[PDB]
């Protein structure tokens, strides 16, 4: 989407693997704010904001 | 042939979807408990 008109997906009721998004060679930044990426593999959210 | 679906006119924010097995003189004897728990 535009960035005026940006896109958002609820998603919820699953099991997020963030382990596969860091070790990821194709992204340029991953900058996290507010927590580390390597306890959000551990941790669980009511619903994430994509 | 069921060809009639009128229980709802709009659906705009889901939080949760789940779509699963189907649970089902009268023959049949339907027993359910519903409880709202800690969410
Ligand atoms: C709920 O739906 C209305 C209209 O469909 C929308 O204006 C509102 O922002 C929605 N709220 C949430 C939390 O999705």
């Amino acid at each position: 989407a535009s960035v005026y008109a940006w896109n958002r997906k609820r998603i919820s009721n699953c099991v997020a693997d963030y382990s596969v998004l860091y070790n990821s060679a194709s992204f340029s930044t991953f900058k996290c704010y507010g927590v580390s990426p390597t306890k959000l593999n551990d941790l669980c959210f009511t619903n994430v904001y994509a | 042939m069921e060809s009639e679906f009128r229980v709802y006119s709009s659906a705009n924010n889901c939080t949760f979807e789940y779509v699963s097995q189907p649970f089902l003189n009268f023959k049949n004897l339907r027993e359910f408990v519903f409880k709202n728990i800690d969410g």
